[PDB]
């Protein structure tokens, strides 16, 4: 599979990009 | 849950 397997990646990625954002 | 998942190996 691949768009369940990005789309399961892209959904953490923004709590990895947009949270470490804040010093985290 | 799904009919089919996919596993490793």
């Amino acid at each position: 599979p691949v768009e369940d397997l990005i789309r399961f990646y892209n959904d953490l990625q923004q709590y990895l990009n947009v949270v470490t954002r804040h010093r985290y | 849950g799904p009919s089919q998942p996919t596993y490793p190996g």
